[PDB]
């Protein structure tokens, strides 16, 4: 029994309209909307006992629910406020007490989108010193100058995603920590065997999925619209 | 001879916010308990209403009913949300639960539920079910109620074990009030009628006789209650003969 | 709140056991569920306790429930790096969809990994594109090493991050440093940190 | 939905000047919300007692109202009931 949510991250502006969607194909009649905040457990916003029905939860104010079908349940924020910056979870269930939770949606509500920037991505090749010393090769990835911290960094080897030998910073850095709306920098490492890096047939790619502006968002600035995009850098193995 | 024990629950749901639940308990035609919406606790209406239960056993049981009253209320409200817009307020729910005590250790337990004054649901065996004539939309509420294994196990225990146990003790403790005799007093009147008041127990004989021959015409009214737990009866249409267990052969003949 | 968890947070070493508590005032208490939530991710059910006095087990996890005491304990036997998560206690007030879930605010657990054979070293890695750009990588250091942020604003230093080469049952710690300034080199990169005496500079 | 039935009867045989008890048994109504008043000369009697509301095997509600009274040849006694099933209240006079 699975639940899907869209989008994964969302950046909105104060007074803007935000729709968080939830989908399930379990033929579950009942669906629920929660928000998770630090120092709090999950709190019920709205729920639904079937298509056409919406019921107020414990903290409904500022939210509207829509159950247009058995599968879809939406959380509508008609006038987004910064207090609605949170992680939103959706769940579904049948007549039983089990609620099957979705993966989440991190929403960030800003005063304006004038400081949104996609990342620059660079891959740094293993040192020959490390190779001879440890018979291991660490690749380093660097995502720089992005805002907000709505990014998913992943490593791809020959077009397939890897998790083994990977470590990404749990938190990004502030590039200009004196400035209030500072851009971030995030780093990640991928360690392989020296003989794996030695193979010139192996293609390494560091990919960063950025969550920024949508087609519907307005943009009146000389620089390119900082839309949701993938930014990546590559490297090929080498005998050298 | 055979006494029916019944817990009668009356739950009114005026709207989303307003609700009240009031219960009364009877052993035959004698009230044993009252539980008003206003009261946190169940009240005894007889000195012997606790039966043969200990103060601790009574308290553990009362605590269960207190949790049940609050929980039942929210469950009905959540079931109305689930069924909207098909079924809406005002809603009346009557619940009748208890058991019949027969000669020996024989007992039959029941739990009947009426919605809007019509019997629709019962608890039967190990689960809730709808009865013939019930509307089909009740299948979703029954499915949801039957998902609650914890309530089902509790209800099975109360009907199969607790109710018979409690009533055997209640029959002992209340023997003197249940087996009590009260002499009926009769008076005649007719406007262009045989009034019989104050008898206990309920079984009575009231007849209009033309000497030794009875009259087929005579219409025995319904048993009307007195506020001192005795009964009132009328017989309409010459003498009025009344035969009651309290008279012990000495029948009342009113010309 | 009706559901309270203890401790708020804790730090344990790999192979140690963790004991997590949950206390509630929820009435009625049909069942208690323990969830594991990894940072940024969602909720994964570890176990459900349903009886008056209950005990459950799921591998390295085991739990108890005493409905009279309105208390539950979660045990993690021989904690692993992967157990670094938030553990959430939830009490359900009905045995059906008519019920409300009452959520505890969680317990954050940090597991310190076992670094088998340390080899502290600082390597210089060059960009696959430009050439005129690089990073300093401080790696293979033991857990008793703290990486401190740079005293210089134009120099960026990340915190400790532990990777696991699962196929080789090998774990390694590392921090990255970079700067676009000329006065920056790897021999001096982690100067503001207390790094081991053996640290290899090639 | 369900219209009420009112029955007014004395506890003991009536005798002018002697104190008795008048009973008013209201039956067969739904919903259970009801308002019952007993009257002397068209004026509400203050010390009226109400039994707890209950229901029969047929699921219909019932309630017994009763007050002490000393009948006379001039005094009129009644039982007025207001229920949603009726537009106007139903008054039933005591007749010996
Ligand atoms: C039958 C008579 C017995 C003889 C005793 C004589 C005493 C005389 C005093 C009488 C005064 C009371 C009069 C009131 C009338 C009562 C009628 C009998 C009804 C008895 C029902 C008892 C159910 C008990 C369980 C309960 O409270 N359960 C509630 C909470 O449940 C929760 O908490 C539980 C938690 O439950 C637990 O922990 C119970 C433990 C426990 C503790 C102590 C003892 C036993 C068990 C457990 O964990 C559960 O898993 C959990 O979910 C649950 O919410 C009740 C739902 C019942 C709904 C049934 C109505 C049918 C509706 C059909 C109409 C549909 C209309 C549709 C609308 C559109
Ligand atoms: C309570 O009594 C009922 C009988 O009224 C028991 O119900 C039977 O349960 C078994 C399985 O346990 C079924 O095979 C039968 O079909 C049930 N009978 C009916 C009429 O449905 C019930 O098990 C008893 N429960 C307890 C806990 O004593
Ligand atoms: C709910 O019902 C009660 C009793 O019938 C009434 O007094 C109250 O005004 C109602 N509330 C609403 C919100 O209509
Ligand atoms: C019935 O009782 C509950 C709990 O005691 C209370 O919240 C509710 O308001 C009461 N209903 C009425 C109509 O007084």
């Amino acid at each position: 029994a699975a639940v899907t949510q869209s989008p994964r991250n969302k950046v909105a502006v104060t007074g803007g309209k935000v729709t968080l969607s939830c989908n399930q194909t379990n033929n579950h009649n009942n669906m629920y909307w929660y928000r998770q905040d630090t120092g709090h457990g999950l709190r019920l916003i709205h729920y639904s006992y079937g298509a056409g029905s919406t019921e107020k939860g414990d903290i409904p104010d500022g939210y509207k629910a829509s159950r247009p079908s058995q599968e879809n349940f939406s959380l509508i924020l008609e006038l987004a406020t910064p207090s609605q910056t949170s992680v939103y979870f959706c769940a579904s269930g049948d007549e039983g007490y089990t609620q099957y939770f979705g993966p989440g949606t991190r929403l960030l509500v800003l005063e304006d989108l004038k400081n949104v920037f996609p990342p620059e991505v660079a891959v740094f090749e293993p040192s020959e010193a490390e190779i001879s010393h440890t018979q291991k090769a660490t690749l380093v990835c660097l995502a720089t100058g992005f805002y907000p911290d709505h990014v998913e960094l992943s490593w791809w080897v020959n077009g397939k995603e890897v998790h083994s030998g990977v470590c990404t910073d749990p938190q990004p850095l502030k590039e200009q920590p004196a400035l209030n709306d500072s851009r971030y920098a995030l780093s990640s490492r991928l360690r392989v065997s020296a003989t794996f890096w030695q193979n010139p047939r192996n293609h390494f790619r560091c990919q960063v999925q950025f969550y920024g502006l949508s087609e519907n968002d307005e943009w009146t600035q000389d620089r390119a619209k900082p839309v949701t995009q993938i930014v990546s850098a590559e490297a090929w193995g080498r005998a050298d | 001879k055979n006494y029916t024990f019944r817990c009668l629950q009356m739950s009114s749901f005026a709207n989303r916010s307003w609700s009240r639940t009031d219960s009364v308990v009877w052993l035959g035609d004698l009230q044993t308990h009252r539980w008003s919406n206003d009261s946190a606790t169940i009240s005894f209406t007889k000195p012997w209403s606790q039966g043969k239960l200990s103060n601790q056993q009574w308290e553990k049981l009362q605590h269960m009913f207190q949790v049940y009253r609050v929980s039942f209320t929210r469950d009905i409200q959540e079931l109305v949300k689930m069924m909207s817009p098909k079924e809406d307020y005002p809603i009346e729910i009557q619940l009748s639960a208890g058991c019949e005590m027969y000669p020996g250790n024989a007992s039959e337990s029941f739990l009947h539920v009426a919605f809007q004054g019509k019997y629709v649901v019962r608890f039967w065996g190990t689960s809730w079910q709808t009865v013939p004539g019930a509307p089909s939309w009740l299948d979703l509420p029954i499915k949801v109620l039957n998902a609650d294994q914890g309530t089902s196990a509790t209800v099975q225990m109360l009907l199969n074990d607790t109710c018979p146990l409690f009533v055997r003790g209640l029959l002992e403790a209340g023997k003197s009030d249940l087996e009590k005799q009260e002499k009926p007093v009769a008076w005649l009147s007719s406007v262009p009628v045989c009034h019989v008041s104050g008898f206990y127990p309920k079984p009575v004989w009231v007849m209009w006789m033309r000497g030794d021959q009875e009259q087929q015409g005579t219409h025995r009214g319904d048993f009307l209650p007195n506020a001192d737990e005795t009964w009132y009866l009328q017989a309409t249409l010459l003498a009025c003969r009344v035969k009651h267990s309290s008279l012990g052969g000495q029948d009342i003949i009113l010309y | 709140t009706q559901v309270e968890q203890s401790p708020q947070s804790l730090v344990v070493r790999q192979g140690e056991n963790s004991v997590l508590q949950c206390n509630y005032s929820v009435t009625p208490d049909n069942h208690l569920r323990w969830f594991k939530q990894d940072t940024g991710k969602g909720l994964v059910s570890l176990t459900v306790l349903v009886d008056q006095k209950d005990k459950t087990s799921n591998g390295r996890y085991s739990a108890t429930l005493d409905k009279d005491a309105k208390h539950s304990t979660l045990h993690i036997t021989a904690t692993l790096l992967d157990d670094t998560a938030t553990y959430i206690c939830v009490v359900g007030d009905r045995g059906s969809a008519l019920g409300r879930l009452h959520f505890g605010a969680g317990t954050q657990l940090i597991v310190i990994p076992d670094i088998q054979n340390p080899d502290p070293a600082v390597y210089q890695l060059r960009d696959s594109k430009s050439s005129d750009k690089s990073v300093c990588l401080f790696t293979d250091f033991d857990s008793q090493t703290n990486v401190s942020q740079s005293k210089d604003s134009d120099v960026y230093i990340t915190d400790k991050c532990v990777l696991d080469m699962r196929s080789m049952d090998f774990k390694s710690n590392s921090a990255v440093a970079w700067s676009n300034k000329s006065d920056f080199a790897c021999a001096n990169a982690f100067n503001n940190s207390i790094i081991p005496e053996d640290t290899f500079f090639p | 939905q369900k219209t009420p039935q009112i029955q007014v009867y004395s506890r003991h045989p009536p005798e002018n000047g002697k104190p008795n008890i008048l009973n008013c048994y209201v039956t067969q109504f739904h919903p259970p919300h009801i308002e019952i008043q007993m009257l002397k000369n068209g004026k509400k009697i203050p010390k009226v007692e109400m039994s707890d509301m209950s229901f029969s095997k047929d699921w219909s509600f019932y309630i017994l109202a009763h007050t002490e009274f000393t009948p006379t040849e001039t005094d009129t006694y009644a039982c007025r009931v207001k229920h949603a099933s009726m537009a106007e209240p139903k008054t039933v006079y005591w007749d010996r």
